[PDB]
């Protein structure tokens, strides 16, 4: 079982950048993905989440109308595009999985397996 | 989402952390996950369910609703519980999974 | 288990044969050879002496005896090959019993060949015996095989990469 | 064993004549089947066919 | 089947997101969407009991299943043909009539579950609260989130809110 | 299983001649049977969903049963026997015990059928009709044919009759 | 499946040994247990037909399984061997989901007969007695055994007693 | 190439009795209702009797309740409308209807899709 | 059939272990009743025991003194007699209940009994 994370990097205040996450050892298709950043200092915030379908995508007031979640789960890989960026979304950007039961998922499930993260930097 | 920003326990000792709402009760339906984290490796899921221990997770940690506040509680802290300790609450008037601010374990 | 054992010695074995048979057909690289596990034997000294080769089985395993015979499409051929123009093949167990008549007919050139080879195959068990008598169209095992059979299965016909 | 029944052994003739059966009881491994030593041809059909006679 | 899942309660609830099976409250204080944590965990062991039970039954032993016959053997050639087509056919007629029949039974029992969840919490408000279709209930006296769950909970106090009930039933 | 086609309801209707499922309604223009269309075409749809499931879902491939074998072919005659003995035994027990299980759960979907249709209207006239028990609500108000057609329907209006039905309870 | 023997009845009763389902009732000439002889009788008719059409539907006939081929005969034994496991294979699986699925409905059929003759006595009496849950029913007149037994035959006279149950409700 | 047949009709005295036969091919005929229908020379429509599929039910109207039997034999996929104690008003011609029955139920009300041709029935002197 | 046997003369105060044996039907499907007939006297009902040996009852004039058991695997029922008095001088007999195929109760009729066994309380 392994998450891992892509994209990130430099980004002018204004751009776009959007983020991967490739599972592996476990059936993507059976499983909420969950979008977590943490601030170089500060505490974890939940960003947006996915159904196992990509039919339900929830998000943060903070990033409501700027970012948005895609799953693609043929290639065993779900996205987080960023647009609009600010200065105040410089953090590390993990993607977490949910518990899912065999019989059912949902948006409650707990966030077991987490990922290396990756770091976006939004600076001129 | 309130979280003592920081609290320390002895060697041996039992040390109760605490999630609270700003405005609420917390009660089961929110569904309160807490997550150990070292900067800077992942976050690492504890309990979940107020109740639910993950395989691999040491026996000494335990959770349960403690009025309208989350506890978690460490039954005598190892040198490796020094960590930062955050508690997800789950909020269905907007729908969505609220983090708290994080509390910072000191092993004495 | 599998083993790959000379039942028969090329060099010890067949001392009044010439067992420098060759074809052609089984070509390796430009040159005509024959296969790895059998041996063709030709008359020497412009006579075929008959031949009675026996082998016993001490490898308390299960023993594949390959063989074959010759069938010339003239009798040209089997008269400038073995000599005879009616020889005989015996091959002989505790159950296995058979007696083979090489057949001298004219067949359509397949690998530019008018004649054919027959194979034979038997299953030897531990502690038995087989025996081969001939004086002619005898394609003498070389090579046996020592096995021991694994549940069932099957071969699969397929093209896909193999991992 | 059926062979050694069927071919009249003679350390095999205690047993009591019967007109009918329906089926066989034998030993696994039987001592007494073909004394002299041979080949039994189609013996799986023979036996098939004699598990049961009206 | 029971008549509760297109029955009385028309839809569903796609807010609430944690459960198959919940409440939905307003009072002063609020309202929000929850799910009964007890019928959901009971319904899902079920669940998970039934679908294992159809996997974890099927065991298999190794075989194979090609045969080869020569052109002078067709009986047997045919006889393997028939013996393949039969399983098959067993097989496949079987599975499909179980997926078909147990998609029924698994929908009945959501349907059930639901409806002893309105039943229970009619028999705990049993003259304090007024129905008004759609799986809701109307409070005759003001109610409060503590009293919500106590109702969710299964342990609402009818006598404590008889006298406010009946001044204003 | 439900209690109603031999619960509180004894005996089926033999002037109900247009569906499964209806009402008899008695007042001063006249009386008469009816049946409700909606449960019954449902019911009809879900029945006939069933049989073609079990007609249908069986498909044969071309094949003959028939095999000869000399009389040195006994094991090879053995082992047909037993091929067709196992399936016909499988396809018997198979069927019978189909049959059986259906022939319950259709009776038990009618059952609740008929139950479903008496709560119904048991929820639309509340305390605007009592109940007589063997299946019928007795009008606390005059009940014309357009409120018959209404309660028929599932547009019964309660406010319109509540006073009246009050003043008579 | 039907909310009643792990329902609004919690527990069963070890000292009503006569019977699977029964009354028990308390008045000033005693209390004691008792079975409904109908229920009972036709819950045990039906089990024993569904216990007897699971038994006696397999009808086989006379056949040897054993079968013995040579060494230069395998796909002969491949073969048998197929067919063999093949027909264990469909006969285990379909007896374990058919006894689980039975077993089952088994016990909904008993939830079912629970619930149906709590609903009878609850149709009986009408107002004349009061629902404290747990199944029970307390009286607003006097029951003497004539009307125990009046009530557990169905036989109950509910004008008899309803000026007296008005006068103490 | 479904069809109804009638049959049986013909020139009768006042008082007089009279059987009609009605088969039917390219369908099943024990699963569908079969009706009868008359029309005057002139006049509508007006529906006679009815019968179920096994026999068991028996309809009729009120001007010929008591005088015409409708009978079914299934076997011989035949249809049979026994009149007796003909009158002049009964010179018509008579049709006979199956009702469009269902895979899984037949009733009383099954719409009369499939006609015959008829067959004419003459009552006088 | 059902075939009691182990009796005999005890002196008063002594123990006493009838048995018996059911032939010709399943042991294990059936409630087993212990009964008593004195010389002069009627019929008096003891003990019963269930199918699985779980539930056991007495009657007030034997309870805390007489012990049922059984033995499903040797088809066989015990009955412990302690403290025998001389007023448990009687006939012993054993008689099965009528089970159905799908249920056993305590209420079964009693259809078949043991020829029975003499037990004398006496010095």
């Amino acid at each position: 079982e392994k998450l891992v994370e892509s994209g990130g990097g430099l980004v002018q205040p204004g751009g776009s950048l959007r983020l991967s996450c490739v599972g592996s050892g476990f059936t993507f298709s059976s499983t909420y993905i969950n979008w977590v950043r943490q601030a170089p200092g500060k505490g974890l915030e939940w960003l947006a989440s996915i159904s196992t379908s990509g039919g339900s995508t929830y998000y943060a007031d903070s990033v409501k109308g700027r970012f948005t979640i895609s799953r693609d789960n043929s290639q065993n890989t779900a996205y987080l595009q960023m647009n609009s960026l600010r200065t105040e979304d410089t953090a590390r950007y993990y993607s977490a999985r949910g518990r899912a039961a065999l019989v059912a998922t949902f948006f409650t499930d707990p966030m077991d397996l987490w990922g290396p993260g990756v770091e976006v930097v939004v600076s001129s | 989402v309130i979280q003592e920003p920081a609290m320390s326990v002895s060697l041996g000792g039992t040390v109760t952390l605490t999630c609270a709402f700003t405005s609420g009760s917390v009660t089961s339906s929110n569904y309160p996950s807490w997550f150990q984290q070292t900067p800077g490796q992942p976050p690492r899921l504890m309990i979940y369910k107020t109740n639910n221990r993950p395989t691999g997770v040491p026996s000494r940690f335990s959770g349960a609703i403690s009025g309208n506040k989350a506890a978690l509680t460490i039954t005598g802290a190892q040198a490796n519980d020094e960590a930062d300790y955050f508690c997800n609450l789950y909020k269905s008037s907007p729908i969505a999974l609220i983090f708290g601010g994080g509390t910072h374990l000191t092993v004495l | 288990s599998f083993e790959r054992f000379e039942i028969f010695p090329k060099e010890s074995s067949w001392p009044n044969h010439t067992t420098t048979g060759v074809s052609a057909s089984c070509s390796h690289n430009g040159e005509s050879s024959f296969y790895k596990n059998l041996l063709w034997l030709t008359g020497k000294n412009g006579l075929y002496p008959n031949l009675s080769k026996s082998y016993a089985n001490n490898k308390e395993k299960e023993v594949l005896v390959l063989w074959g015979v010759h069938h010339p499409p003239n009798i040209g051929d089997q008269r400038a090959l073995y000599h005879k123009e009616n020889a005989y093949v015996s091959v002989v167990s505790s159950h296995y019993s058979r007696k083979f008549t090489p057949e001298i007919a004219k067949r359509p050139k397949v690998r530019d060949q008018e004649g054919r080879i027959n194979y034979y195959w038997t299953l030897l068990e531990p502690g038995d015996t087989i025996i081969f008598e001939a004086n002619g169209n005898l394609i003498a095992p070389r090579y046996a095989f020592a096995l021991s059979r694994g549940f069932g299965s099957g071969i699969i016909n397929s093209n896909a990469p193999m991992d | 064993s059926v062979a050694g029944w069927i071919l009249g052994n003679p350390e095999c003739e205690l047993l009591i004549s019967r007109e009918s059966w329906s089926y066989i009881v034998e030993k696994p491994n039987p001592e007494n089947g073909t004394c002299y030593p041979g080949h039994f041809a189609d013996y799986e059909e023979l036996r098939e066919q004699l598990s049961s006679v009206s | 089947l029971f008549g509760a899942i297109a029955g009385f309660i028309e839809g569903g609830w796609t807010g609430m997101v944690d459960g198959w099976y919940g409440y939905h409250h307003q009072n002063e204080q609020g309202s929000g969407y929850a799910a009964d944590q007890k019928s959901t965990q009971n319904a899902i062991n079920g669940i998970t009991n039934k679908v294992n039970s159809v996997i974890e039954k099927m065991n298999t032993q190794f075989t194979a299943v090609g045969k080869e016959f020569n052109k002078l053997e067709r009986r047997m050639e045919n006889l393997n043909k028939k013996v393949d087509d039969g399983f098959i056919d067993i097989w496949t007629y079987n599975a499909e009539l179980l997926v078909l029949l147990e998609n029924e039974r698994t929908l009945d029992f959501h349907d059930s579950n639901v409806k002893n969840l309105y039943e229970k919490v009619k028999s705990q408000l049993k003259n304090n609260a007024k129905e008004i279709g759609n799986g809701c209930f109307e409070f005759y006296h003001k109610c409060n989130d503590e009293c919500m769950e106590s109702v969710k909970n299964g342990t609402y106090d009818y006598p404590k809110y008889s006298e406010e009930s009946k001044l204003n039933r």
